[PDB]
């Protein structure tokens, strides 16, 4: 939801 | 609206948790799309279960590098 592919570079 | 970006050093892969489950796409070298697998983070826990759970599967399909370069060992 919130985190999406943004969490994986973080 | 969850997009799909390449996975940090990932040459060729895309995951994005589409809404509370988790849609994971690999691309070729050419970039042709060749793989849309779908997780559930429900069963994992929380967000480093989300990415880690991707990488797993996806790599095999064409993806080659790394999400988080901290070294994960």
């Amino acid at each position: 939801m919130k985190d999406l592919l943004n969490l994986f570079n973080q | 609206m969850n997009e799909f970006t390449q996975i940090s050093g990932y040459v060729n892969a895309f995951g994005s948790q589409r809404g509370s489950v988790l849609t994971v796409k690999v691309e070729n070298d050419e970039g042709w799309t060749l793989v849309e697998e779908d997780f559930d983070r429900a069963d994992y826990g929380s967000d480093p279960e989300f990415v880690a759970e991707v990488s797993s599967y996806l790599k095999r399909n064409g993806g080659i590098k790394d999400l988080t370069k901290v070294l994960t060992r």
